[PDB]
RNA sequence: CUGGUGACUAUAGCAAGGAGGUCACACCUGUUCCCAUGCCGAACACAGAAGUUAAGCUCCUUAGCGUCGAUGGUAGUCGAACUUACGUUCCGCUAGAGUAGAACGUUGCCAGG
RNA sequence: UUGGCACCUCGAUGUCGGCUCAUCGCAUCCUGGGGCUGUAGUCGGUCCCAAGGGUUGGGCUGUUCGCCCAUUAAAGCGGUA
RNA sequence: CUGGGGCGGUCGCCUCCUAAAAGGUAACGGAGGCGCUCAAAGGUUCCCUCAGAAUGGUUGGAAAUCAUUCAUAGAGUGUAA
RNA sequence: UUAUUGGAGGUAGAGCACUGUUUGGACGAGGGGCCGUUACCGAAUUCAGACAAACUCCGAAUGCCAAUUAAUUUAACUUGGGAGUCAGAACAUGGGUGAUAAGGUCCGUGUUCGAAAGGGAAACAGCCCAGACCACCAGCUAAGGUCCCAAAAUAUAUGUUAAGUGGAAAAGGAUGUGGCGUUGCCCAGACAACUAGGAUGUUGGCUUAGAAGCAGCCAUCAUUUAAAGAGUGCGUAAUAGCUCACUAGUCGAGUGACACUGCGCCGAAAAUGUACCGGGGCUAAACAUAUUACCGAAGCUGUGGAUUGUCCUUUG
């Protein structure tokens, strides 16, 4: 049976996904250090005992309730209270 | 230079769907004077009011007892079934 | 208080309206439960309403 | 021959043909309109048969406008090829109509030359159309 | 009322027109001193008080731009029923655009008036 | 037809052409009946109805095809592993 | 590995889309990068703000350097997204 | 699981503010052929209108993560002993690929089969209904049905269809038929038919061999009219000739156009045999909209029985 030459694709690379975003709900409990966001760039802006790692991850620095606030009009941030 | 409209309620998606297979066309009024106020209107009658006064025209519309002087501030329109499918009426300040 | 029948089979409906039908009490079908009217049990009865029936 | 002068990608998904005219529903150009009725891709060549026919209809006299726009590629593959091995090469362009919209519009004619106009060019395309007119 | 320093998604902005000065803020006068310019006392820094409201700055007017923005309707859609129809029907949710309209900021603390 | 797919069969479903024997479809090659014709006649062109019957011997080539010689009213096209 | 196998292509890692607004998600689906570089292109303190355009100006032109104005990011961020 | 509340995120839609794509105008910073002004105006600007998986000034429904959270429900997790599984399939739906091919292929979501018998779909794993512990010559229902095969309506009311459409298909074609609207003309006589006229400048001009209403271009005007086109078709080489438009008369009541819709018609040709309702048959025993019955499963209920749990509780 007659059968024809096929060509090749130059494509079929991908990297492992990299699990980013939200790690913790606002008005969750975390203890200090739980990551609370993954990301590239600040799409969201370390808040109140937050801090911002060295690939940009956002992490509690206290105990609280985790809590997901504006930043101005286009920005956001999460911060971290601690509970009564 | 005159036409009557009928007050609504809270419609759903099939009495909006009736109404406009009814002939009637569902419109708002708002404006000086007046809060907002959903009407049905007939399409004939309204069609016949915009012939005779012309697009920019002041219609004299009965809502309820009161009549308010509105103007065709804008229409929402079905090409495909060549029928008025929405109005607003804009009740001008005198 | 409102009697809440199981009218059609969970056989072919999705899990998560089993896990209703469940949630409210009911077993077989044609079974039925007496339950206090409120908020929550609406929110049921309305999510699995193609399969039970409602008597006030 | 309509087709973009160049676009940053050749091998593109293949639009979605459900629901209705998003846009271009109203004659806005000239007087008189070519409304579809139903659904089809439009090609490039197809759209030059339809306004080939209805400007040598009309005869110079009037103006048409082609409101449609052929920006999408699509591909075929090599005759009596297997599946697999990549996606094939761009075949033509075509846009994509829907029910509402305009195809094409006209003026500077008579109602009943731009109606037999407008006949001879729908009779060239793939969907059902109807005259319309400037609404008001 | 003025100033300093905060809070708030520009409803706070821009633009245009107009008013203001012993207090204060500036421009402003200088380069001895600390300090400074890849050159420049322009700037930064310092010393100072002859002149000016010209500009900044503050205040007032507005709706041209930017910002905000319904109601009603439409698109989309969870679920259900019917369906293979580039679908239909019912229910809930419900845009974007646009329209009316809002708006030339609202406020905390401190020192002076 | 050339393929695409890989669903039956790999503890076997024999594969081209010819011969023998056919059988069916009609989208009709001839013969039958019609319409139109840029159908004078004799001939033709094109389309419609029609499947009853009929639809050839040779040269070359494994060939099917195809070309060729000579006929015929005609030397039909396909399905049936 | 492979829409049978051979032949062709590919094999680890990064970014995007497909991916159905959490995360994840395939095909020999659609596009590109990497196997480094920097002794500062790292740390810290202080200071600063672009690209582009218009108008003037000598060698100097459409673009060199100088000046004013406008310019909200259209610049830059070593290297793909 | 639901209710309420908060939050992350950029899809559907939408839009054009960015990146690209794109259609018509307007105008042109500026120079050239041009004297100032009749290309390119490639620039820029500007108005309106469109396109996008890898565009976004925006932005859902859902789904997701939570809550000193309420209601209903019955799981959940840890550790250890024993596994099997690593060929999946259809259907529906969101997508890629392919050709908006495949009973194709590859991912997302759900159901069913696998491993599911029973009823329906003629027969038919994957569709629709529904999950068989056992027995009954009891009852109610589901999907689907009720003229006969074959259980139950030759049921009730109002319509549609004439095509066996129902019981296979498109662009397109058509005085099929029903409904709902708009609108022109008309007893100051409409539509059709019949009687008569249908003329003059003039064979309009050009073109052509010819072109005289009637090959093709430019016009499409005037006079008598009770009206008649520089002419609607046939005809001629061109004329001629016939005819229409238009008008008057006869007649006497309706007549034409358009838009949206229901149901039908053609387009429609394959091979063993009717053979594209399961059959007979059907003009309803088809279709639409309502209403009341009944049939219909291993679903549910009734009676008795088995086993294993739970709870009262010796008993049962
Ligand atoms: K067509
Ligand atoms: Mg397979
Ligand atoms: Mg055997
Ligand atoms: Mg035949
Ligand atoms: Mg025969
Ligand atoms: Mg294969
Ligand atoms: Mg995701
Ligand atoms: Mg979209
Ligand atoms: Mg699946
Ligand atoms: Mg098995
Ligand atoms: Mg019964
Ligand atoms: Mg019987
Ligand atoms: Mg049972």
């Amino acid at each position: 049976a007659s059968k024809k030459g096929v060509s090749s694709t130059k494509n079929g690379r991908d990297s492992e996904s990299k699990r980013l975003g939200a790690k913790r709900a606002d008005g969750q409990f975390v203890t200090g250090g739980s990551i609370l966001y993954r990301q590239r760039g600040t799409k969201i802006y370390p808040g109140e005992n937050v801090g911002r790692g060295g690939d940009d991850t956002l992490f509690a620095k206290i105990d609280g309730v985790v809590k997901f606030e504006r930043k101005g009009r286009d920005k956001k941030q999460v911060s971290v209270y601690a509970v009564a | 230079s005159l036409k009557s409209i009928i007050r609504q309620g809270k419609q759903t998606r099939s009495d909006l769907k009736q109404l406009r297979k009814s002939g009637k066309v569902p419109a708002v009024v708002y404006g000086y004077g007046t809060k907002n106020v959903s009407v049905k209107v007939d399409e004939v009658e309204f069609i016949k009011v915009i012939r005779e006064v012309g697009r920019n025209g002041v219609i004299e519309l009965g809502v309820g007892s009161k009549t308010i002087k509105v103007m065709v501030a804008d229409y929402q329109f079905d090409p495909l079934k060549n029928q008025i499918t929405h109005i607003d009426f804009l009740a001008i300040n005198m | 208080k409102l009697q809440i029948t199981l009218t059609r089979s969970v056989i072919g409906r999705p899990e998560t309206q089993r896990k209703t039908v469940e949630a409210l009490g009911l077993k077989k079908t044609n079974s039925s439960v007496v339950v206090e009217d409120n908020p929550a049990i609406r929110g049921q009865i309305n999510k699995v309403k193609h399969l039970v029936t409602v008597e006030e | 021959m309509l087709l973009p002068k160049r676009v940053k990608y050749r091998r593109q998904h293949r639009p979605k043909t459900t629901g209705r005219s998003k846009g271009g529903n109203y004659v806005t150009f000239g007087e008189f309109g070519l409304q579809a009725t139903t659904t089809s891709w439009i090609t490039s060549r197809q759209i030059e048969s339809a306004r080939i026919a209805m400007t040598r209809y009309m005869k110079r006299g009037g103006k048409v406008w082609i409101k449609i726009f052929p920006h999408t590629p699509y591909t075929k593959k090599p005759l009596e090829v297997r599946m697999g091995a990549g996606k094939g090469a761009v075949e033509g362009w075509i846009a994509v109509v829907k029910p509402g919209r305009i195809l094409f519009e006209v003026a500077g004619v008579s109602e009943e030359v731009a109606r037999e106009a407008l006949r001879l060019a729908s009779h060239k395309l793939p969907v059902k159309t109807k005259f319309v007119k400037r609404e008001e």
